[PDB]
This record gives C-alpha cells, structure tokens and sequence, in this order.
C-alpha cells in the first residue's frame, strides 16, 4: 500500500511539473515573437 | 502575462506540497522496510 | 509486476519531461544571446 | 527554431501519453490491492 | 528493497527536475522584464 | 546570468546521474522479478 500511494503522489508531482513546463514553454514562444 | 504570473504560482506550489507529501511517505516506506 | 511497470512508466515520463527542459534552456539561451 | 518547435511538439505529446499510461496503470495496481 | 530505493531515486529526480524549472522560470522573468 | 549558468549546467549533470542510477536500478529490479 505505501509503495502504491507514494507511486500516487510521484505521478501527480509529475503532472504538476508539465503543467508548469507547458506554461513555460508559451512564455518563451512570446518572447521570441517580439525578439526576432 | 498576468494569467502567466498567476498559473506559475499556482503550480509552483502544488509542486510543493507534493513533493513534501512524497518525502513524508519515503521516509514512512524506508522505515517499514525494517 | 505491476509496480515495477509503473516505476518504468515514471521513470520514462521523466526522461521525456528532461528533453522537454533542455529545449527550453536552450530557447531562453537564444533569447538571451539576443537580449544581452 | 523550426526543429525547436518540432521537438516541443514530439516530446509533449509523448508525456502525455506516458501520463496516461501511468495514470491506467495507477487504477490497475489500486485495484490488484483491494 | 530495489522498489524503495527506485521510489527514492525517481523522487529525487523530480526534485533536481523542479530546480531546473525554478531556473527557466527565472530566466523568462528577466527576459520578459527587459523587453517588455 | 553567469550563477544561472552554473546552476543549469550543476543541475543538468545531476538530473542526468539520477536517471542513469534509476534506469540501473529498474533493471535490476526487472530481473529480481524472476
């Protein structure tokens, strides 16, 4: 079981990391529209 | 940018809290391996 | 079985999530080239 | 920046399915558990 | 055992992973500060 | 920029030693299940 749950919470961590890689990937398409 | 602004933080910290809800549980797991 | 599986699942998510990374530092090192 | 827009593209869509391969597999090892 | 040790090592993964993204965070900030 | 620049480069050799002792580990594991 606590090997099962930690799985959970790696997984949802993992989730939260595209979230956030997705986000910066828009930021720097904005940054390159303007500065090239 | 704003929104941008907004969803980092938000994210950001979730990370967090997962992160340190993993922690607690490798600790708990290393532990029961005794 | 099962667990094993999902640590390989996990453990491939994360290798892709590293490519990701590498091509946003080297974005934001082109910008920065350009910037500064 | 042609191939850096083709590799993001890549790349994403295989976290996405590795995600959804993993959250398949999360529902399988909970119900063997039970 | 191995299954322990394998949850530790992709936690840690994770970890350097977000400092990474802390980073790319932080460079988009200042990119963003000096165009816009 | 020149900190940024360390800690990328630290950071990126040590994500890339993790993932090289996990995919070691998750052979071995793989083979244990034998």
């Amino acid at each position: 079981s606590g090997i099962v749950q930690q799985q959970n919470n790696l997984l949802r961590a993992i989730e939260a990391q595209q979230h956030l890689l997705q986000l910066t990937v828009w930021g720097i398409k904005q940054l390159q529209a303007r500065i090239l | 940018w704003m929104e941008w602004d907004r969803e980092i933080n938000k994210y950001t910290s979730l990370i967090h809290s997962l992160i340190e809800e993993s922690q607690n549980q490798q600790e708990k797991n290393e532990q029961e391996l005794l």
